[PDB]
């Protein structure tokens, strides 16, 4: 019964866990992108 | 596009036709090289609009 | 002679668009204008003389630039960047130009005040020392404004922000109608990006409970263009600061102002100016303070004024650590954190005990709320935490059980209803009964009940508590005695909606 | 004869000179606002020679209002301040004016807030600990007397209660001359700085100078060497050994980017100025303590969305001997003054200088607290209960270690009423030594926040 | 004045244009007044250009593959087609270029028709249901 | 109208093709197969969800 | 007084007028293309005006053909579509002209679709809920009156069976009519959706604009207001409550982003236009109620990557009241309208 | 290619880093007149690099072997030059820092790793 | 540079040398501003090309 009890609250934090990674993750692709688009018109506003 | 345009002549005279394009990922590269040799304004990840 | 012949040789300007596009014009012409003059051009729509060439002047159209095109006429008002002001905008809708846009009849306006003037330095300053009376048990008892302060508001999509600010903003009736200019808050609420709907709702939510007689409503509704999205907070805080100069006491609302750093985005990236992180230009950060550095309270040398703000700013998936977010929370003087997770539970207003906090602290707050809530704050996070643990314990000791169900009926206790502002002098009693333990014999589902009735008890008979309170500002015994037998007197009558009676 | 402005974009102003009178580099020039309540006197300082007798200039006051064709006049001097022993007491700004009282300081000695930094030959290392009675610091983090001390992190994590505090701690008794630098921080907080100092007395010993946040970019940028000046004024002829506080040196670069902007010059990462670390270099090379004389200095440094990796910060991070890091997480724990242990550093944590006593305590201590954040991955998940008992056991003193780190500082009195604790040195490596050995383990978590000592630890445990 | 002017502009019988600029694939031809988007340009080489660009002073035209036998001064002829391919039922069991020409060497293609590549699609009103398989 | 998807994890575990059937689709769907396929194979993508 | 065209790039055409003739911004220009195998009369809509009386222009077809110093011709209006009784039951592109019927409509009046909101005063201050009928619906999560739902799914999911549902619930419960903006949508799809509700004879009360793929973006960017103009006609000069579909409007998003590229704009974060969140309100502000008529709206959004911050979705649903999800977990029991109760919701259920 | 060509003797050509190549070609873009594309190689990386590798290739009757060695940017990938490289190969030894750190050497990456005569 | 001439001459002489740059990145950092303040077209992290 212990065991069932810890591992819901395992499953339940790694669920936490995967929220805080995903919402990480999709900033950080966003950021790569806007970097990414910066430099190229930084780049096309050079010459 | 010269791939469709032989399939359309069979197309519209009543025939079956089955186009693979492999792959269209080069064709967009090719085109935005293309596209940025003419000078064209770039957009997101480095392709033309 | 030299001179003479260069005098000989050197012995109502309109200017022309050669270009023009989205939002933004190029005028010939002009070589005796003034940078940020407001320009006005045939179709009755004003320009911002952004920038001033060695051939041409660059001007950010405000309102409908569609009406604008390759060779208009262009005419100088002769006014910097400026707004008109005066009592007379109270309770008028009016747009970032000061023109009115409720239809209900012209301004009698006073005079005209620049945008661009500057804050008050350290000199001319005093202490935040004075209490802006919110109405939220959760916000006054915790968190505390005072005037001269900025308590950023930020939240999620959805977590009633504007409900937060309007019953700010609502709260102040009881003292507008108290003619000393000294507790006469007057009010001024700048809606940036809101949908029609919404700033017609906050419109008729102030109309019902009175707040027109003494709010200002500026509206950049979502339609309009990028411009007046980005004049709001400054025209809003230039009606405020007339007021503020001549010694009376403002409060400013910005619902929100992120999309005041997003219609600058647009603008800067359709000067083509380089941007920054998360596409932001360099200066959002000279755009924030600017505005938010107006807010003060003046030394008596200068007018005892003050203006608090009340700024609101959306968070992406409760990400606080985002660029504007940080930006503004270095900027005000606290925060109080709406997280989305409890909103959606019940807890209204949302306010998150454990990320808020008031830079201000305690000094804006009256004694007797000092005392009876003083305590809540870090009882209610050590509750938070114990719940978080005890969520999985199969048995625990009787002393963390007690502690668990007083912060459980404490929560149950801090939420109220929407449009509902409660007096300090209610406020205090609301939180005594829960922290000196009278709850502790009443059941939680009955909890919000219990209050909302005792105040009105309080309220017919025993008026003398309400009174003793509200007129020393501290909660004497000879009061708290006749309120402990008030109190054990209703708990014999009152009954919950099912089991036992509350003993 | 004079020049002309021939170009206006925001604070940037462009002026023509006749063909022989071109001002040199960061001359101060005049010209004349006079639309209204608007009107006033603009000082520009020429940043850049354009050609065809054209230069370019950084206005030190908004530009608004400001007509083309209006006549300039060049000064022939960079912008000037005020020094001397009569500085002290009073608040001024970037160009020299004092704030209380206008007029004060336009008959003292002016010196020029541009100058080249020391000569190497006269530089020399310090290696003076300077005890401040804060346990984390004093412990992980020794500060250095006259050396460069800075405090990193983001937004609302406690620059300005730890700046105060340390300014208790420092400035309070500190036999010398202090100068106050706020550079682009709230101008709220210099006021009640300014009224802080003369309830406290101090303020008869110590010049501030304030360029808050409503001022525009490019007097940001100049109110740290308008304030740099007068310290290293008192350095150099006085000779008295000096206290120069900066918050936020930060804004000094994001000002130098706005101004970046508009001076036309390309844009480097992410959106900063070019010569970034040229700038930065040339503002804090100035602030060392040169032979036979000492210049302390204590610096904010602004991180903006908690990314450490941010251009500015990396840049910075490169001339100071001292670096305490706040974080976000650690202030989400409740622990405060919530410095990061574990990042933050010091170049005088070394055996020869501090001691064994204190080096090994400090290394066992940031060694059990690197286990466990390693551990932290699988603490986050399964709890504590899966770990071995070598590593268990680590993690119960380790969470120890980290909240008795905790302190209740002078500032904070303000808002929490526990009164404030300063320790000895002694005393906090003894308490750690004890705690890393484990003499404190049978104690409950929570009988460590916010301590101060050991004998307040006792007294705070027997009562839960 | 306008009448000379315009009178030695005409003087300027298909018009031919010249190669201002090459570089990297491309080729700027300046002339060609009555040149239209995506026309087929032939350059002296025998390569052959798209036409891709029109700008005030000059044609931007990508060149197909034999970009090296360009030079500054070249004159360039124009087809008065825009870009077309043959088709026909030969094409079965062939190799051909993006220009219907073998590349499998196997020989010539009995081209039976001719048909542009930038055509209408089928519309709304034009298509049918999908109903049956293509297994 | 419908997007198959091939990834390298299924292909390396022996699944080849690599078609990720549970998040290929098509919007024609079963207008596209004969009678006889739809006698069979309607419960086919239950049972491999399942 | 007409006009020349000087530069061709892409989409994208320059056209010189005389120096008093100069168009106003967002005005339509007809232009010729006289090749055989492509000809067609070109549309082109006034996007900035450069000096020198020279005017960028974004077409609305393709200019493959296209010829320089070809005669311009103004329009001196915007984009207009035809509005009436007579446009229910046909299907129209983004310029008005029919797909069903070529020459349809052209004796009809003809509106503007770049017009503004309503008015602050004219606005209702409140929202009422809309009893459509639904169980599913009006409890677990009521529709707004004027406000605006946001529908998830996909094949398979009872999606165009709701529409219909939703075409008949209005059509009969309200007396009102349906404007389906099919903003780039796939022909095929548009052919099935024509099909579908001409089976169910629901088209009657239907009227169907279709911005294809095929075409270029400012097609599929001005689709969305030729959609909402119509329903703007029926909801002031006929007095009829009108629901508006929008399918789907993260490719009102894109092409709007694809535009601003081609005109040199500079992009914003992760690569939308700088002006995403005025655009996308000059369009949602204009479904409301007024003056006891309403225009609500359904609309399919797409989310990129299936994250709620990127700003294509977190614009959209600043402005949506409701969220419709459908699951195939629920289709495959029999349950239909297959309304998820869980994930779906609503933000008037108060 | 004279080998292959002229002579018919069968020939080994080994290439060491051949990512060099298009890595100079985007040092001279931009000092040319070239917009740079995507995280900043030359526009014509495509085409430039397919002019070369197109030639290495084994004509019937007149064999090259060639074994060339491919930089990765950053350990990425992803990065345009390598993923446009992986199509002119018949096979392909994906060396990878991953199992390197954990001693293992040659460090050939057993699961990236392909070959098309694997049939 | 200069420390690597320094280094050179003694290496070219005969002699055996040991060169320490700290650190590079620094001078990566140098020849960006350099780059940008001759207006060179950046490449990727706004490096030079
Ligand atoms: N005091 C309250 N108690 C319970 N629910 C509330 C309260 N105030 C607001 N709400 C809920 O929130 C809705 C209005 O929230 P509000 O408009 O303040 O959100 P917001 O933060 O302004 O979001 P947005 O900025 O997107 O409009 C109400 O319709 C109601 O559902
Ligand atoms: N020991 C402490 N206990 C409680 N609160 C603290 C403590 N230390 C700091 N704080 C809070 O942190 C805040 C610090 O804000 P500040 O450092 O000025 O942020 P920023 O400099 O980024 O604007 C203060 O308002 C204070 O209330
Ligand atoms: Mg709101
Ligand atoms: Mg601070």
């Amino acid at each position: 019964a212990s065991r069932r009890r810890a591992m819901k609250s395992a499953t339940d934090n790694a669920d936490d866990l995967i929220k805080a990674l995903t919402l990480a993750a999709n900033r950080e692709r966003q950021a790569q992108i806007t970097q990414e688009i910066s430099e190229i018109v930084g780049g096309a506003n050079a010459l | 596009y010269t791939g469709s345009a032989i399939g359309q002549h069979w197309m519209y005279n009543g025939k079956h036709v089955l186009i693979v394009f492999d792959d269209l990922s080069k064709q967009a590269d090719a085109y935005r090289a293309i596209s940025l040799l003419l000078r064209r304004p770039p957009g997101r990840e480095a392709f033309p609009g | 002679x030299x001179x003479x012949x260069x005098x000989x040789x050197x012995x109502e300007e309109i200017g022309t668009v050669i270009d023009a596009g989205d939002g933004i014009a190029h005028v010939e012409g002009l070589p005796s204008v003034m940078t940020q003059e407001l320009l006005e051009f045939p179709g009755g729509v004003l320009g911002v003389a952004l920038n001033l060439d060695e051939h041409s002047v660059g001007a950010v159209i405000l309102g409908e630039f569609e009406k604008i095109e390759e060779g208009q006429q262009v005419k100088r008002t002769g006014e910097v960047l400026s707004v008109p002001v005066g009592d007379a905008f109270l309770g008028r809708v009016v747009n970032p130009l000061g023109q009115p846009i409720d239809g209900q009849g012209d301004i009698a306006a006073e005079t005209r005040r620049a945008l661009e003037l500057q804050a008050p330095s350290v000199v001319q300053r005093q202490s935040v020392s004075e209490p802006l009376q919110t109405g939220i048990k959760a916000i006054d008892a915790m968190t505390p404004i005072g005037r001269g302060q900025r308590q950023l508001i930020i939240g999620d999509r959805k977590t009633g922000k504007t409900a937060v600010c309007v019953d700010t903003i609502l709260n102040q009736r009881e003292a507008w109608l108290t003619g000393d200019p000294k507790q006469q808050v007057r009010c001024v609420y700048v809606a940036i990006g809101q949908k029609g709907t919404t700033i017609a709702s906050v419109k008729r939510a102030l109309e019902e409970g009175g707040a027109m007689e003494y709010t200002t409503i500026v509206a950049a509704p979502a339609s309009d263009a990028a411009g007046f999205k980005w004049l709001a907070p400054y025209t809003g805080s230039a009606i405020g600061q007339h007021w503020m100069y001549n010694g009376k006491h403002v409060l400013i609302v910005f619902d929100d102002l992120s999309k005041q750093a997003d219609a600058y985005r647009a603008i800067s990236l359709l000067l083509r100016r380089p941007p920054g992180r998360e596409a932001f230009p360099g200066d959002v950060f000279y755009l924030h303070s600017r505005l938010l550095e107006r807010c003060a309270k003046l030394s008596d040398e200068l007018g005892g004024g003050s203006m608090t703000g009340l700024p609101i700013i959306e968070t992406k998936a409760n990400d606080i650590s985002a660029f504007i977010p940080t930006n503004v929370i270095s900027i005000t003087d606290g925060q109080c954190f709406l997280e989305s997770d409890l909103f959606n539970q019940g807890v209204r207003p949302a306010i998150n005990v454990g990320v808020s906090v008031s830079r201000v602290g305690g000094a804006a707050q009256i004694k007797a709320m000092k005392e009876v809530a003083g305590s809540l704050r870090l009882d209610l996070s050590q509750y938070r935490e114990l719940e978080a643990f005890a969520a999985f314990a199969s048995d625990l000791d009787a002393a963390s059980k007690a502690q668990l169900d007083r912060g459980a009926r404490l929560v149950e206790l801090l939420k109220q209803p929407q449009y509902s502002p409660l007096a300090v002098e209610e406020q205090v009693v609301a939180i005594f009964l829960g922290t000196q333990g009278h709850l502790d014999s009443v059941p939680v589902e009955d909890v919000q009940r219990f209050e909302s009735e005792l105040l009105e008890h309080v309220k017919a008979s025993h008026s003398d508590i309400f009174d003793g309170i509200r007129e020393t500002k501290k909660l004497s015994e000879e009061a708290e005695e006749k309120l402990v037998s008030v109190i054990n007197e209703f708990k014999k009558g009152f009954q919950a909606s099912d089991g036992s009676s509350v003993v | 004869t004079a020049g002309r402005v021939v170009r206006i974009t925001g604070p940037v102003v462009d002026v023509e000179f006749p063909r022989g009178s071109v001002p040199e580099l960061f001359n101060a020039l005049h010209a004349e606002i006079t639309f209204g309540a608007l009107a006033k006197t603009l000082t520009l300082e020429v940043a850049q020679h354009l050609g065809d007798s054209l230069v370019r200039c950084i206005s030190m006051q908004p530009t608004d209002g400001l007509v083309r064709g209006v006549e300039v006049t060049d000064t022939g001097a960079s912008i000037s301040v005020p020094v001397g022993d009569g500085v002290k007491g009073h608040v001024f700004n970037a160009l020299g004016d004092c704030l209380d009282d206008p007029g004060y300081g336009k008959d003292f000695e002016h010196w020029s807030i541009h100058r080249k930094p020391p000569a190497f030959s006269d530089l020399e290392p310090r290696t003076e600990m300077l005890e401040t009675g804060l346990k984390v610091v004093d412990l992980l983090t020794p500060y250095v007397r006259g050396g460069k001390i800075a405090l990193f992190g983001g937004a609302g994590v406690g620059k300005t209660v730890l700046i105060q505090e340390m300014i208790n701690r420092i400035a309070r008794n500190f036999g010398g001359t202090s100068v106050f630098a706020g550079v682009g921080e709230r101008t709220r907080e210099g006021n009640d700085l300014w009224v802080e100092l003369a309830d406290a007395n101090v303020l008869k010993d110590t010049a501030l100078v304030f360029g808050q946040m409503d001022e525009p970019p490019g007097t940001r940028m100049r109110v740290a060497l308008s304030a740099l000046t007068m310290a290293e004024f008192f350095r150099d002829e006085q000779g008295q050994d000096v206290l120069l506080f900066i918050d936020n040196i930060f804004r000094f670069t994001q000002a130098g980017s706005e101004v970046s902007t508009l001076l036309g010059r390309m844009p480097s990462a992410v959106g900063y100025q070019p010569t970034l670390a040229d700038e930065m270099g040339e503002l804090q090379e100035r602030i060392t303590s040169t032979r036979g004389r000492s210049i302390t200095s204590m610096q904010a440094v602004y991180v903006p969305a908690d990314d450490y990796t941010d251009p500015a910060p990396a840049t910075t991070f490169a001339h100071l001997d001292a670096t305490t890091e706040l974080s976000r997480a650690v202030f989400s724990k409740g622990i405060f003054p919530a410095v990061d242990p574990l990042a933050s550093s010091s170049t005088i944590l070394d055996p020869a200088i501090v001691g064994d006593e204190h080096y090994r305590v400090a290394q066992e201590v940031i060694r059990i607290l690197q286990r466990y954040k390693d551990l932290q991955d699988i603490i986050a998940i399964l709890g504590i209960d899966e770990l071995s008992e070598e590593d268990k056991q680590l993690v119960n003193r380790a969470r120890r270690i980290e909240r008795f780190l905790s302190q209740n500082m002078m500032a904070a009195e303000q808002f929490t009423g526990q009164p404030g604790s300063t320790v000895p040195l002694k005393e906090t490596i003894e308490a750690f030594d004890k705690l890393t050995k484990g003499e404190f383990d049978h104690l409950p978590e929570q009988a460590f926040f916010l301590i101060g000592g050991l004998d307040d630890l006792a007294k705070k445990a027997e009562s839960l | 004045i306008e009448g000379a002017i315009e009178d030695y502009v005409s003087s300027f019988r298909e018009e031919i244009g010249t190669v201002i600029d090459a570089g990297d694939g491309i080729a700027h031809v300046e002339g060609l007044p009555s040149v239209m988007t995506q026309e087929l340009l032939e350059f002296p080489g025998g390569v052959l250009g798209v036409a891709l660009n029109l700008d005030e002073h000059s044609v931007g035209a990508v060149i197909l593959g034999e970009f090296e036998k360009i030079e500054e001064g070249q004159q360039v002829k124009r087809t008065g087609e825009v870009l077309s391919v043959p088709v026909g039922d030969a094409f079965l069991g062939r190799v051909v270029n993006p220009l219907g020409q073998p590349i499998d060497g196997q020989g010539d293609i009995a081209a039976e028709t001719r048909r542009a590549l930038e055509l209408q699609a089928p519309s709304v009103v034009q298509r049918q249901s999908v109903s049956e398989p293509l297994q | 109208d419908g997007q198959c998807f091939l990834e390298s994890d299924l292909f390396n575990q022996g699944v080849r093709p690599a078609i990720n059937v549970g998040v290929s689709v098509s919007r024609v769907g079963g207008a596209a197969q004969i009678k006889a396929m739809k006698e069979v194979a309607g419960s086919l993508r239950l049972d491999l969800s399942q």
